[PDB]
DNA sequence: TTTTTTTTTTT
């Protein structure tokens, strides 16, 4: 919806993956496809479809290199020295002056703790962190930043944003009558980090459905469709 | 009825919102009046208010962003 | 080349012919003979075999009835047949149908298996919807249309089936027939659904329903509502539109109510005064002699209820009704009285409405946070089938002329509390809606349960401030019973007692008087009665009109509700 | 192929001894299974197809690959091994087999291609069913001249028409009579992949699964189960007239062995007749330990052995798996009898509420979840729904009618609006529902029991106010709750201390069986009846609880409370088996209700 | 292109 003019309706296509690009995409997912444009069989107008041959993730705006993604020995270099965990530190979102501690949170973050499971009770192990401050500060900046320097990431407003829009909404099909579930925020960014700002501005009905993501990261839903818990 | 400005009402067919000039676009250079100016709904004398103010309507809400030239003369009744 | 003995039937025709006529009453005097006599006058077709009979008769036959009942139905009916044929006044064309009754043994609708096809059963449920009566053809006389000749007795199976022969050499169309339609053989057909009745639902589970036929003078037998019992077989149908998929229907061919309070057959005091067994009749005859009689119905329909001795009496003189008149201009006054409960938390409110709507038959007890405007009253309902919109029978219809019970009145919402009052004030239902416009009739009386406006009854106000019920409704009622939890302790031990003494006697400690079934009877018997006012008492009812308005009067005192 | 493998089978069903115990070396396994189909009805052999594994290796490659052209042969190979008892009993069915996997093979995610038409496990739960469907077997036709009536078979899995009358060869005349002939049942039913097993940020999924003949009502929605089925994919037509076929199938599974018993929950109530399957050395156990003066403090201090100190709540959740007896009140007309417990949790933040929630709803079967804004008034009790084929409304059952035997958790009770709060009303108190909607006019009933927690008003227990005003509930609520329990936070630095201490321990790293079985006993073979001497002090622990609780402002007490009592005294027997209610059942059960709101 | 029931955004 970026690289569309300026208010008209964006256009979508088919693709028909098969054999063994099979499971490699996600809905609601940043992707490249290459492959043959053709039309369906069965006056002479025609409806085509995209017929892919190949597919690749472009999450992070450049590419997947899970692959490439080994480390070398002269940057074992650089994680074996003393201070590592210093420079990455100093090395968070530059263009902002100061906050040396804030950025050493940032980090953890980041990394996240581990998680328990004695008994059968389950210990979360992330990390979830409000930055409270006056007007000016570079926190919307701070955000952002966090945004791109994760795999899974999401971003929100507290003032444009429902409450339900950020779990999981329960919505109809008028073409079929059925009542179908569909992820929010915190769904749609499971093993990553979601970004709220405007939070003290978002409404306080729409603010206790965090409760439960905050502490049992589940989502419980019991509408009129649908009985589940979804992973969040 | 409608009221006097535009308003901005759920149809019933489209499910959405529309647009519905009222008086003060109809009247095309004509005159329009009133009595009773106590009586006309809230959001309906801020609108007039605005109308007169700048002699034409625009309505940012919903799905509508349009503008409408009001050009009448008020001659109103007061109590 | 000639066709075969299905032999099987045929004897089973004729052992079933020599049934008819051997088998005698208690007297001599056959008896299927003379419930055969009214069978020739007309709109009469149906002859109602009692299967327990047939036991005592014959046993080698019972059991190739409840074994191939369906095999051997095209033949109980012709056997029917030669039977009436000595009365030489039916039109010769005409036909006859047998319908059992009073089978050993029950079923449930959830026993109904795919083993159960063809054979004889036997089924208890309610009753959903009823559809309207058609005509159905049971075997058309096809008229011949280049040989100009009539093939006849052709019989359709589900479809019309179109048969395709001719015994002519010389039919020029194999594939043509004009049928016609004032020789062939029609049947009445109703088609309506049941649903499982109460007292069989598996807990947590929603109740299940099936497609029930009625198809012959039995077709208006059942009405929604209803708890009838009803005994035919189970048949699979096909889906004609592809003549595959089958589905379940059942075809019965007899239908009596579940439980007949007066076991005689099934409306005066008389018609009723007939069928009363001689103890019958020699209780209530006492019960109505009985003095102090208005105490011992309360004493024995609320037996676990320590109090309220002014709650049980508005009650029953809720559940015996006034006399319903009708103005000669065509209006009419309300006959039966509405009752609202109103109480402190945990004061027995719902008990009252659970007792009566279990002790009395044909009511209905819904609450009111679960229910809805078109749910209540009336519906409107597309079927498709029919491309149709057509009306569906809420809960105010179907206890009519009996008891509705609501629980929870304040939760209903503000436009469900309008479809309720529109029906309680002129005692209808009016319907326009989509293609639909109608008025249905709605006497049912209303025994509801409210709670007060933030949780305790507040005695410093009058009622229209300590409950949220609309203004109107306030006025329909005309019998309220605040209940406040005074707090006492000569109670809190009377109370006390009751409990635990029914907590650790379970069954006993109940000495009603006139057992529930007696009651029953004495109150279908003394709901026939239209009293009337002698002028002494309609002198005492206008000087108590005159006493009551004026204790509203001013200065004294106050008072909620005003008279 | 065929010879070949029943050969191979009776063996394995005659010669195998496993190192594992049953039913609490007898090594004829399968013929001692065998003979108790034989001393009993119910003609099926649950064989587990991983014992065939280690036995042989050559049929369990064809039992996985070719099951349906290999179960008839392990049916035949079952009954003539059945000779031992074969004139001493004769039932009339058949035997039968159904092999089956204690661990589920596959998700429903990952099913391919290569997988059609073999064994397949997979686990879910069951969302709906659907109503019988006949399906034909044989045939049974007649003729219009000859009137001469062919019963053909359906050989294949289609049935063909003979066209020849054996008499008098028309050619074609033979009609198809359908209410003569054979048909058999068919349910079609849904699963859902369970929230454990399944990828990151995604929705669950449904799979079709059909049941057949015998299996065909064994299952209810709202239960967890390990279906085993062959994996079948069959053509559809785009149009219900023409035969273009498409070239995408659809795919389902044809169920033939269900599986609900799971190790880490206790005994759902399909197994009332499997108590009297108890080991009687187990028995002398169970009455053995519940002689032990303290074996209430014994078993309650066994519940969560993770959760702190608590000692209370975690008898009052342990009265809560036994409830009271179930009296049968049908000639009182009275109705019926509420006999389970229902208990609120109150306190302020960190005291570890929802733990205990997590930890029950991982202990019972048939069980729910649920939160406060994520759950609607009609999607916990019924809602009715545009059935999507027949475009008729259909009735549905919500979370509360779910669970129906077990326990329903209902976190974040306070953050509900007062309309979905105000329908518990109903399903917690009569055990019951009224519904009244469109064209539904129906009383379902279900034997539930809530288990709610909430947070103080303010989220901060503040002492100024009043216990009426931290809960901030009303009174026709609280009193259908019978135990609601005020967790706090004393600011004791010893406390603080030994907490710390324990939970710090969790980061380093009694037996079930005896509570899974003592709890299964304890509900087949126990009904505390009163007594005159226990009914004589709960007649005066009502009347002083009106006094107390009038004056505090606290919680006020109802004639329903008294019922309370009953309900907890004689749940208190049952953990102890006493058959009888006494004085002390009486005033532990009153402790327990005094020393909760302090 | 109609009722009725249920969820979520909007004036
Ligand atoms: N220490 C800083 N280093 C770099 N840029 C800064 C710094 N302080 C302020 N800025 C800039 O000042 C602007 C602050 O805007 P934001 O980042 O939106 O502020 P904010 O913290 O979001 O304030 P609120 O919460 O939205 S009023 C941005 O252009 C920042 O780049
Ligand atoms: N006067 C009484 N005599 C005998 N039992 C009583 C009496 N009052 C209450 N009870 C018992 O206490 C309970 C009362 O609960 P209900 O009557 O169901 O509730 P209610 O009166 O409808 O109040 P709410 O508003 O709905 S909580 C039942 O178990 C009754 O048996
Ligand atoms: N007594 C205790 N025993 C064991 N763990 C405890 C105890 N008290 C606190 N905890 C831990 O502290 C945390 C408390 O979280 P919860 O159990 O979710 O509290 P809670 O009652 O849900 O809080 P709110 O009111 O809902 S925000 C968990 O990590 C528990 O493991
Ligand atoms: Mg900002
Ligand atoms: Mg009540
Ligand atoms: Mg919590
Ligand atoms: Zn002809
Ligand atoms: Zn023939």
């Amino acid at each position: 919806s970026d690289q569309v003019p300026v208010g008209n309706i964006p256009r979508s296509i088919t693709v028909l993956v098969e054999g063994e690009n099979t499971r490699i995409a996600q809905p609601g997912d940043h992707v490249s496809v290459t492959g043959i444009f053709l039309p369906i069989l069965r006056g002479l107008l025609s409806e085509t479809y995209l017929e892919a041959h190949r597919i690749v993730k472009m999450n992070k705006s450049e590419d997947d290199e899970s692959g490439a993604g080994e480390l070398t020995r002269e940057e074992l270099r650089q994680i074996a020295e003393e201070d590592f965990y210093e420079k990455l530190a100093a090395s968070i979102a530059p263009e902002i002056y100061g906050h040396e501690d804030v950025k050493k949170a940032l980090l953890l973050l980041l990394v996240g703790g581990v998680d328990q499971s004695p008994r059968g009770m389950k210990i979360r192990g992330n990390i979830n962190i409000c930055l409270m401050g006056d007007p000016g500060v570079a926190k919307s900046q701070l955000l952002s930043y966090i945004d791109r320097l994760a795999p899974r990431s999401q971003y929100t407003t507290g003032r444009g944003s429902s409450g339900v829009g950020l779990t999981a909404a329960v919505l109809r099909d008028s073409v079929s009558g059925e009542l179908t579930l569909e992820g929010g925020a915190l769904v749609l960014a499971d093993q990553g980090v979601c970004c709220i700002d405007e939070f003290d501005k978002m409404a306080e009905a729409d603010r206790t459905a965090i409760h439960e993501v905050m502490e049992q990261q589940t989502i419980s839903i019991a509408k009129a469709g649908i009985l589940t818990t979804l992973n969040a | 009825a409608a009221g006097l400005t535009a308003s901005v009402m759920r149809d019933p067919s489209s499910r959405n919102f529309i647009m519905e000039g009222g008086a003060m676009v109809l009247a095309d250079g004509g005159v329009v009046c009133i009595d009773e100016f106590d009586k006309m709904r809230e959001d309906d004398r801020v609108a007039i208010h605005e109308a007169m103010e700048q002699q034409t309507i625009s309505i940012a809400k919903a799905g509508i962003t349009t503008t409408l030239n009001s050009r009448c003369s008020v001659l109103a009744a007061a109590n | 080349h000639l066709e075969v003995r299905d032999e099987v039937a045929e004897k089973c025709q004729k052992l079933f012919l020599d049934f008819l006529e051997e088998f005698q009453s208690s007297d001599g005097e056959i008896k299927y003979l003379q419930l055969a006599e009214e069978l020739i006058r007309p709109e009469r077709n149906t002859l109602v075999v009692s299967f327990v009979d047939l036991e005592q008769f014959n046993q080698q036959l019972s059991t190739t009835i409840q074994e191939e009942f369906y095999r051997v139905y095209p033949y109980l009916c012709r056997a029917l047949k030669t039977f009436v044929k000595d009365r030489k006044e039916i039109p010769l064309a005409k036909d006859f149908y047998v319908a059992f009754q009073d089978l050993p043994t029950r079923h449930k609708i959830r026993e109904l298996t795919s083993s159960r096809i063809g054979l004889l059963t036997r089924i208890s449920g309610q009753v959903v919807r009823t559809h309207p009566v058609h005509p159905e053809l049971v075997s058309g006389t096809f008229l011949c249309l280049d040989c100009q000749t009539v093939i006849r007795d052709v019989e359709q199976q589900f479809k019309y089936t179109q048969p395709n022969i001719c015994r002519n050499p010389v039919c020029a169309n194999r594939r043509r027939f004009l049928l016609d339609t004032n020789k062939s053989r029609f049947v009445d057909f109703q088609k309506v659904r049941i649903q499982e009745t109460q007292a069989e639902l598996p807990r947590g589970s929603i109740p299940r329903s099936l497609e029930v036929i009625l198809r012959a003078e039995a077709v208006e037998s059942a009405q929604a509502g209803d708890k009838c019992d009803f005994t035919g077989t189970l048949i699979v149908v096909p889906d004609v539109s592809k003549l595959l998929s089958y589905r379940l229907v059942f075809l019965a061919c007899c239908v009596a109510p579940t439980n007949p309070r007066f076991g005689g057959k099934e409306q005066t005091a008389e018609s009723i005064k007939n069928q009363m067994t001689v103890k019958e009749w020699e209780k209530v005859f006492e019960m109505s002699q009985d003095k102090n009689l208005y105490h011992n119905l309360c004493t024995s329909l609320f037996p676990t209820i320590h109090g309220n001795d002014e709650v049980k009496r508005g009650v029953l003189l809720m559940l015996f009704g006034g006399v319903p008149k009708t103005t000669g201009e065509g209006t009419s006054l309300r006959g039966d009285i509405n009752v609202c409960i109103v109480g402190d938390p945990s004061t027995a409110k719902s008990q009252f409405l659970k007792h009566v709507e279990e002790f009395s038959p044909r009511a209905v007890y819904t609450s009111g946070k679960a229910s809805s405007a078109a749910g209540l009253t009336a519906a409107v309902v597309r079927d498709e089938e029919s491309h149709e919109f057509v009306i569906e029978a809420g809960a105010l219809m179907l206890a009519d002329n009996g008891v509705c019970c609501i629980d929870e009145f304040d939760k209903m919402d503000v436009r469900d509390q309008v479809a309720i009052h529109e029906a309680m004030e002129q005692q209808t239902i009016s319907i326009t809606k989509a293609g639909v416009k109608a008025t249905l009739n709605a006497r049912t009386s209303i025994l509801a349960a409210a709670n007060p406006i933030s949780g305790h009854y507040d005695r410093s106000k009058s009622l229209k401030q300590n409950i949220n019920l609309s203004a109107p409704i306030m006025s329909r009622f005309d019998l309220f019973f605040i209940l406040v939890d005074e707090c006492n302790e000569v109670t809190d031990y009377a109370i006390a007692r009751r409990i635990v003494d029914l907590h650790s006697r379970i069954e006993e400690s109940i000495d009603r008087v006139y057992s529930l079934d007696d009651i029953r009877r004495y109150l279908l018997f003394a709901r026939q009665f239209k009293p009337k006012i002698s002028k002494e008492s309609e002198d005492f009812i206008v000087e108590q009109y005159k006493h009551l308005r004026q204790r509203d009067g001013s200065g004294v005192t106050k008072s909620s509700w005003r008279i | 192929n065929v010879a070949a493998c029943k050969e191979n089978f009776q063996r394995f069903l005659q010669r195998f001894i496993d190192p594992l115990a049953k039913e609490e070396i007898t090594e004829p396994l399968y013929m001692q299974r065998l003979g108790e189909i034989n001393v009993i009805g119910e003609p099926f052999l649950n064989v587990n197809c991983e014992h065939i594994k280690s036995f042989d290796k050559n049929l369990y490659r064809q039992l996985i690959s070719y099951p349906q052209e290999v179960i008839p042969t392990f049916d035949m190979a079952v009954n003539e091994i059945f000779f031992d008892r074969y004139p001493d009993s004769i039932l009339e069915h058949q035997i039968q087999v159904r092999p089956f996997n204690a661990l589920k093979t596959k998700n429903m995610r990952n099913l391919n291609p290569e997988d059609i038409d073999q064994l397949i496990t997979i686990s879910g739960m069951v969302i709906r069913t659907s109503q019988l469907i006949p399906e034909m077997q044989e045939a049974f036709f007649q003729c219009q001249v000859c009137a001469h009536t062919t019963r053909v078979e359906m050989d294949r899995g289609r049935i063909a028409e003979p066209s020849v009358c054996g008499r008098c060869h028309t050619t074609h005349s033979m009609a198809l009579i359908h209410n003569r002939s054979l048909f058999s049942d068919k349910q079609m039913i849904k699963l859902q992949e369970s929230p454990e097993d399944m990828p990151a940020g995604q929705t669950p999924h449904t799979v079709i699964l059909f049941a057949h003949n015998d299996l065909v009502d064994k299952v209810q929605p709202g239960d967890r189960v390990n279906v085993t089925g062959i994996y079948r994919a069959v053509p559809i037509r785009v149009n219900p007239r023409v035969s273009n076929v498409k070239s995408v199938y659809k795919t389902h599974i044809d169920v033939i062995h269900y599986r609900k018993t799971d190790a880490k929950r206790l005994h759902g109530l399909d197994e009332e007749a499997e108590q009297k399957l108890f080991s009687e050395k187990r028995v002398e156990l169970l009455k053995e330990l519940s002689r032990k003066p303290d074996i209430y403090e014994r078993l309650a201090s066994a519940l969560a052995p993770s959760i702190y100190e608590h000692e209370d709540i975690k008898k009052g959740i342990l009265l809560q798996l036994f409830g009271g007896t179930r009296k049968d009140f049908s000639h009182t007309g009275r109705g019926k009898f509420r006999a389970e417990i229902n208990i609120l949790l109150c306190g302020d933040p960190g005291t570890s509420k929802s733990q205990l929630l997590q930890y029950v709803y991982n202990l019972v079967p048939r069980g729910q979840y649920t939160s406060g804004k994520g759950s609607s008034a009609v999607g916990l009790t019924a809602y009715v729904m545009k059935d999507p084929e027949t475009r008729q409304l259909v009735l549905q059952t919500g979370a509360l009618v779910l669970s129906d035997n077990g326990i329903c958790c209902i976190d974040e009770f306070d953050k509900m609006n007062e309309s979905t709060r105000s329908v518990l009303h109903e399903v917690m108190e009569q055990q019951t529902l009224s519904i009244a909607k469109a064209g539904i006019i129906c009383q379902l009933n279900a034997r539930t029991s809530v288990l709610a927690a909430a947070n103080p008003i303010e989220s901060q227990w503040n002492p100024k106010k009043t216990t009426i005003e931290n809960i901030q509930l009303p009174h026709t609520l609280l009193s259908r709750f019978d135990l609601i329990f005020l967790l706090l936070d004393p600011q004791d630095e010893a406390y603080d201390r030994r907490l710390a201490h324990h939970l710090v321990a969790l980061y380093y790293q009694l037996d079930m069986a005896v509570l899974k079985d003592y709890i299964a006993y304890a509900h087949s073979t126990i009904m505390p009846r009163l007594s005159e001497e226990a009914s004589q002090a709960l007649i005066e622990a009502y009347v002083d609880m009106r006094k107390i609780g009038s004056s505090r402002g606290m919680v006020s007490a109802y004639p329903r409370q008294l019922e309370s009592l009953i309900r907890l005294a004689e749940a208190h027997a049952k953990v102890r088996l006493s058959n009888k209610v006494e004085a002390i059942d009486v005033e532990e059960a009153k402790r327990l209700h005094r020393e909760a709101l302090k």
